[PDB]
RNA sequence: AAGAACCUUACCUGGUCUUGACAUCCACGGAAGUUUUCAGAGAUGAGAAUGUGCCUUCGGGAACCGUGAGACAGGUGCUGC
RNA sequence: CCGGCCGGGAACUCAAAGGAGACUGCCAGUGAUAAACUGGAGGAAGGUGGGGAUGACGUCAAGUCAUCAUGGCCCUUACGACCAGGGCUACACACGUGCUACAAUGGCGCAUACAAAGAGAAGCGACCUCGCGAGAGCAAGCGGACCUCAUAAAGUGCGUCGUAGUCCGGAUUGGAGUCUGCAACUCGACUCCAUGAAGUCGGAAUCGCUAGUAAUCGUGGAUCAGAAUGCCACGGUGAAUAC
């Protein structure tokens, strides 16, 4: 039981992050419960945007981090090993559990 | 900034971690529940002299780039002004200006 | 105080990071002030060198350093030896080893970080600074652009009461957040001080 | 305001027995944004108001609201600047809702025992035209009647 | 057999079954009057079913997060009119003339920069 | 309805006129009565005078109103003739405990006349 | 205050000094910058110089002041009045 | 100032250092580093041991640190007119 | 053992990606054959649906040379640098902004219900034991829709106080502590016991607010070793009035 739980800022490149990880997947011999839509953590920062006085002009900023959730049930030793021959992108963050 | 802070900074740190990993050694003795009477007048006097830069209760977490003390944040480790720069400049990943 | 940061809205409309990776809550100021390093370390060896800008990319344990210069074969040199020697510090000062690409600019008077170059290094060679406007207003509109307006602020001319002073042609709609506008701000110091440039270069929308 | 002349919002009818007079009187009774414990005066009020009268809770509450009601008020108005009062008619809107609030702002003095007490007593003494309800009202006539001059 | 409605309202998440039977109300494993006391959601819940008068010969089954008394109450008042709607199309032109069907959505304003709590600026002074 | 300092009220609730005495609040009156054993309900007045008795030596086991007045008094004149900081914060009549003396501290500094 | 288990705080060169006071068994003054020092029942009946900011004012330790710091007996901010 | 017990700290009293706490250069050496003591409020001042590593022109070269001169370094010092 | 607890289900809440929708699109009336307004239908939403981001040319030679950068002056055994202690926390007074109150729409005691958003690795720290409590001990889980912070409070039901400076208020002060931290005197937060001040709605004046708003009730976060009545966010209940 695989279980590969991957992170990133960008959802569009997270798309295809899980897209590439879930056909290489599917290609063959697993049976994978497919992309999991774990909810998006917003965090958000408020900083003073003046070197002095004006405590009231303020920005707040946000960064998002989109989770998604893969589990592989029925594995097989190619697809683990083909799915880590993979090097999808820079800006994906992906953890394989075993 | 008093580049004399940045080097009293790095000093201070230089000295935290070393003394760190004696301190969390020699500052349990103080306060277990049971160690004995004599070991923790022993260890709050060892404890003393120790150099008071190593207390990792002195460091200020300064900028980086800039070495200022107020305004600080944890998650990029700089000051506001500098993460407001690199957010508006693109430097920073992930950090849309916010709005809901 | 007013006027927003054009890149800096449009970074989550339209225009992409400089930045292209991700990290937890402990790797994120080192990777960060790596980043910060390896820009400010690349800036002047090719601040000479006619560069735009380097986009840090963090794949698997190493650095991925893509720079948009408009002179390629100043920054590659003889045979791409010198950007060897541009590894053997990255891979240095970043930690993680190094991988150092060259990405071309096709037309340098369409990138506004180049532009401000231009008009701050005409300042500091003490031109009269509406010819160093008018003359990269005129080239962007004649090399093809939808709008362009330049800005310089300071004492212009050698003054003692600093004023500022703009040009635009053609349209430069900030509001509109589906335009496609790259604006940068540059220095030049001359020996009455500091004056600052800011382009923004108005392609189309997207 | 200035321009609009936006509708008015719709208030629910009351749960016990169903009125809008009520609902508003338990709205303008209510302060600090707590609607169940005024809803629990009105009802402790209005349930020890129909012994003391035989005629029951709701027309007990409308005719012991309608002795304390206006039919002319005195606002202030310029003509050439002196800035004086005038009389003009009142919205029965506005009346109704002038007699809820005229009959709590009284109530609120006069201090008993509770606030349902306090209540019990002055929408009796107000239902027998002696209450300070109905005196803040004689106010109101009084003065508009005595500048009655302004048209 | 089961007819459902959902209802939102003011962060409540209300799902009601509504079946052909008895006039007993069923909410979170408890009823109406031990779940709801005071005067929302003894009145509210019965206002749909008493526009068009069924409220013996139907039985409910509501389950709700979310919100508080009152939300969770316009919550279950909006899904049993999405609920009744699915029994006839004519329900919901009759019970158009008198609200319910309207989501009644009016979130809370987020506090906004520099005030205290969205509205409220904090006390002017001249001098 | 006569602990040896003071008189206690008839009305009130015996938790309540427990607490009329200098040395005991709530919580001291609160374990005095669950000592004795009478409930927290009651009046003084239906108490009995055995009963009464038998509170009485249970607030005579404490420190109460007259040896207490002593203690407070002679702590402060000890701090006062000691010379420490406190001492001479309770000396000037101001804040003792490191209060802001700059705005407020106008209940030790007195009523605001000047 | 303190923990009660962690006993009382003395600097260790305080400790030395007042002990090499007690060995030696003179009455002679001893300045010192310490004032988050728990005063000892050793150091009775010696005058002790403790630094105010500007000088040392120098106090005698009794037996009632046996609980507090050293700084506690010695003032540091000056003040007569406004007139 | 999104947070003054020490730090922060720019202020005051006292004790100290000067190519300097932070940089680059030059000459001479010593592995760096670790433990521990005494004096002192501490900075500092004095030691007593331990280790001696990498490539090798291997009298050397990279980090490290000490000493000496001069460019210099440093200034939260002034002018946001 | 009735606990989504376990098989299992892929309906529903939800989670997140992708679309549809709202555009004066339709109807009537009035207007210059107009733009538009007024009303109505359907529609979850009605006319920029609500909110935010978005700040034109310029004004104040507004603020910052103490975030940074910088031209010019000034200092160089000193205005540079290191250290300990102090101070930034003082106190006849004046103002600005907040918190808590003056109570019965309330105080206290008992029982019970309903949230959202967020943080967590030299960190969040269950269960159990000890302590009146702050906390201590031992200690699983958790880089988290899993585990913890963390029992939401107003509300509600019963009793009690019966309008007193009072069972209101909780300042001040004494004693006993806990915890972080080399170190809590100057000068931390909290706990428990005792104390129980002014204050009974506030002068001339003056502020905010047009609907999920004002008001009221709690929660969370950043900074942070420790130290919010501030700031930033989040939900519960929830008005009145506009001629």
């Amino acid at each position: 039981r695989i279980r590969i739980r991957l992170k990133a800022f960008d959802h569009r490149l997270i798309d295809q992050a899980t897209a590439e990880i879930v056909e290489t997947a599917k290609r063959t011999g697993a049976q994978v419960r497919g992309p999991i839509p774990l909810p998006t953590r917003k965090e958000r920062f408020t900083v003073l945007i003046s070197p002095h006085v004006n405590k009231d002009a303020r920005d707040q900023y946000e960064i998002r981090t989109h989770l998604r959730l893969v589990d592989i049930v029925e594995p097989t030793e190619k697809t683990v090993d083909a799915l880590m021959r993979l090097d999808l992108a820079a800006g994906v963050d992906v953890q394989i559990s075993l | 900034a008093k580049q004399s802070m940045k080097a009293r900074e790095v000093k201070r740190v230089a000295l935290a971690d070393k003394y760190f990993a004696k301190r969390a050694e020699l500052k349990a003795i103080i306060s277990d529940v049971n160690a004995s009477d004599e070991d923790r007048w022993n260890a709050v006097l060892k404890l003393q002299t120790l150099p008071r830069d190593s207390s990792p209760s002195r460091q200020r977490n300064r900028c980086r780039q800039t070495g200022r003390p107020h305004g600080f944040l944890r998650k990029f480790g700089l000051s506001r002004i500098k993460v407001r720069e690199a957010a508006m400049r693109g430097e920073i990943p992930g950090l849309k200006k916010a709005s809901w | 105080g007013q006027k927003v940061h054009p890149n800096g809205i449009r970074l989550g409309i339209v225009k992409p990071w400089n930045s292209t990776w991700f990290a937890n809550t402990k790797e994120f100021a080192d990777n960060l002030d790596s980043d910060f390093k390896v820009r400010q370390y690349l800036t002047k060896e090719l601040a000479k060198a006619s560069v735009s800008r380097i986009v840090i990319e963090r794949p698997a344990k190493s650095i991925r350093v893509t720079i948009h210069t408009a002179r390629p074969g100043i920054v590659i040199g003889k045979k791409g030896e010198d950007v060897e020697k541009l590894r053997k510090v990255v891979a240095d000062i970043a930690g993680v080893p190094a991988q150092i690409n060259i990405a071309e600019v096709r037309k340098p008077e369409l990138d506004a970080k180049l532009v401000a170059d231009s008009i701050t290094s005409q300042l500091e060679r003490r031109v009269m600074f509406r010819r160093a406007m008018k003359r990269a207003v005129q080239n962007a509109m004649r090399l093809g652009a939808k709008g362009i307006k330049v800005e310089v602020s300071g004492r212009l001319g050698g003054a003692e009461i600093a004023r500022t002073e703009w040009y635009r042609e053609g349209r430069v709609p900030l509001h509109t957040l589906r335009a496609d506008i790259d604006y940068n701000t540059s220095e030049a110091h001359t020996t009455y001080g500091v004056i600052g440039v800011k382009v923004w270069i108005f392609k189309g929308e997207i | 305001p200035r321009r609009r002349v936006i509708g008015q919002r719709k208030i629910l009818p009351d749960p016990k027995f169903g009125s809008e007079l009520l609902a508003k009187f338990v709205n303008i009774l209510m302060v600090d944004g707590k609607k169940s414990t005024a809803e629990s005066i009105v009802y402790s009020a209005l349930e020890t108001l129909a012994q003391r009268s035989g005629k029951s809770e709701l027309e007990a509450f409308e005719v012991a609201l309608e002795n304390v009601r206006p039919t002319v008020e005195v606002k202030s108005r310029r003509v050439g600047g002196s800035t004086y009062q005038v009389p003009v008619e009142v919205r029965p809107v506005r009346r109704n809702a002038l007699a809820m609030r005229w009959i709590v702002e009284a109530a609120r003095k006069r201090g008993d025992k509770s606030m349902a007490l306090r209540l019990a007593n002055e929408l009796s003494d107000a239902a027998e035209n002696k209450g300070t309800a109905v005196k803040k009202r004689e106010d109101v006539h009084r003065m508009a009647e005595a500048n009655k001059a302004f048209a | 057999n089961q007819y459902y409605g959902t209802g939102r309202r003011k962060s409540s998440a209300a799902r009601v079954f509504i079946k052909p039977g008895n006039g007993k109300i069923v909410i979170n494993q408890r009823s109406l009057e031990q779940y709801f006391g005071r005067e929302t959601a003894r009145m509210v819940v019965r206002q749909p079913l008493e526009l068009v008068d069924m409220v013996e010969k139907l039985d409910l089954y509501i389950t709700v997060k979310g919100g508080g008394i009152s939300g969770q109450a316009g919550a279950i008042r909006h899904g049993i009119t999405r609920a009744l709607m699915e029994y006839d199309e004519s329900l919901r032109s009759e019970l158009r003339k008198a609200g319910f069907v309207t989501r009644d959505a009016r979130q809370v304003e987020r506090k906004k920069v520099g005030l205290r709590k969205a509205r409220r600026r904090p006390q002017f002074s001249k001098r | 309805a006569r602990i040896a300092g003071i008189n206690i009220p008839d009305h009130k609730h015996a938790v309540i006129a427990l607490t009329s005495i200098y040395g005991v609040g709530k919580t001291r009156s609160k374990a005095i009565l669950a000592a004795a054993g009478i409930a927290e309900d009651v009046k003084i007045s239906e108490l009995s005078e055995g009963q009464i008795d038998t509170l009485r030596d249970e607030v005579a086991k404490f420190v109460v109103e007259g040896d207490l007045r002593r203690e407070i008094s002679m702590s402060i004149k000890r701090l006062m003739d000691l010379g420490c900081y406190r001492g001479l914060r309770h000396r000037r009549g101001l804040p003792v405990r490191g209060q802001r003396t700059k705005t407020n501290a106008r209940t030790r500094k007195g009523p605001r006349k000047p | 205050p303190r923990s009660l288990k962690k006993g009382p705080f003395i600097d260790l060169h305080l400790l030395k000094k007042v002990e090499k006071a007690v060995e030696s068994g003179d009455k002679k003054p001893l300045r010192t910058w310490s004032r988050r020092s728990t005063i000892f029942p050793n150091m009775i009946g010696l005058t002790i110089a403790v630094h105010n900011g500007r000088q040392h004012v120098p106090v005698f330790v009794t037996d009632e002041m046996v609980g507090h710091k050293l700084g506690e007996f010695a003032p540091t901010r000056t003040y007569r009045g406004h007139a």
